[PDB]
């Protein structure tokens, strides 16, 4: 069973997750890659060696690396 | 060809490595290798296929993918090798590693910008290209989002692991390759790349040439895993699904499988082993 969705506002980015593989997750409308592990813990392109529990952290962690930059579409 | 540990090289022979890289960069072969790694990552999943990343193949895919990059480097200059990163050892910003006449420093705490040795952005020599974060420098922050290399007593114990690989095969796994990898324990391969942020935290890491000293140091690993359990071998050994088996072949060459990429010593040595 897929995650929730979201939607807020998180350092001033906006950043959205929804079901859709199995889930896209989105920074200021550009998809950010991100995958599920077997454990339940999620990754992303730009974090792609440190899982967190979530989709959303998974977002916020993205939009912590990029310190303001762009995502360049995948 | 002998693969040394980073630490020993001559200035000569970190000259000439640099150059090596430096000049694979600006023919543009450099980042088709940051492109294949990028995607593989993306695609390699633990529910479906899974080649170069959380699944056996990780060493043989590694292993194969080092040697593509060594020996292009070798078409440049005959002399170089790749050097390993023991990051067991040399475990702080002050290794002769992240010196000026080797890979550079730690990023500047602002935008994690690389600002010293040859790869920094200001060189005009290391463009960052292939990339998801739309930012075209070399970035970095050593020692900032976890806070400590693995360390010596650490590696030991996942060397001590007998099965090479178990059932699922993927980053659920016991078993050595997950354990180096690091998706469960007290985690090797993937808290390297945590520890040097920047690109080396993301699926392009190959921006970053300390990506390569890495990776050998981790090859390195798998043949002391060797060494220590002659007994063990590449699992599985055939039929499962969605994971590469000892005699398959692997993409993106599909003329080679992990039977062939077993022995190092086919290829290279180590300085010490
Ligand atoms: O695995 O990079
Ligand atoms: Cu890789
Ligand atoms: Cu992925
Ligand atoms: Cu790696
Ligand atoms: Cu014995």
């Amino acid at each position: 069973a897929a995650p929730e969705s979201f939607d807020e506002v998180y350092k001033g980015r906006r950043i959205q997750g929804r079901p859709a593989g199995g889930y896209e997750v989105f920074v200021d409308g550009v998809q950010l890659h991100v995958m599920r592990n077997a454990d339940g813990s999620w990754i992303s392109v730009v974090s792609h060696y440190d899982p967190v529990p979530t989709p959303r952290a998974a977002a916020r962690a993205a939009v912590d690396e990029l310190q303001g930059a762009p995502l360049l579409p995948f | 060809t002998v693969r040394k540990n980073q630490a020993t090289l001559t200035a000569d022979e970190k000259r000439r490595f640099v150059a090596a890289v430096l000049e694979l960069k600006r023919s543009g072969r450099y980042d088709e290798f940051v492109r294949t790694h990028n995607e593989f990552i993306m695609s390699d999943t633990d529910s479906g296929e899974r080649t170069g990343h959380r699944s056996p193949s990780f060493l043989p895919w590694h292993r194969r993918f080092l040697l593509d990059f060594e020996q292009a480097l070798q078409s440049v200059d005959s002399s170089v090798t790749l050097p390993y990163w023991d990051w067991s050892a040399d475990r702080t910003v002050r290794a002769s590693l992240w010196a000026p006449d080797f890979l550079g420093g730690t990023g500047r705490s602002t935008d994690g910008r690389v600002m010293d040795g040859p790869f920094a952005a200001s060189t005009g020599n290391w463009p960052i290209n292939v990339r998801v974060d739309s930012r075209t420098y070399l970035r970095r922050s050593l020692g900032g989002s976890v806070a400590e290399l693995p360390t010596r007593a650490e590696v030991e114990s996942v060397l001590a692991i007998s099965a090479y690989d178990l059932p699922p095969y993927n980053s659920a796994s016991e078993g050595f390759r997950n354990h180096l990898e690091g998706w469960r324990g007290v985690n090797l391969h993937n808290r390297v790349h945590v520890w040097v942020g920047g690109q080396m935290a993301t699926g392009v890491s190959p921006n970053d040439p300390v990506f390569w000293l890495h990776h050998a140091y981790v090859d390195k690993l798998w043949a002391e895993w060797q060494r220590r359990h002659p007994d063990s071998a590449y699992v599985p050994t055939g039929g499962t699904p969605d994971v590469v088996d000892l005699n398959e072949t692997m993409k993106p060459w599909n003329t080679v499988r992990p039977a062939d990429l077993l022995d190092h010593t086919a290829y290279y040595t180590f300085d010490a082993l």
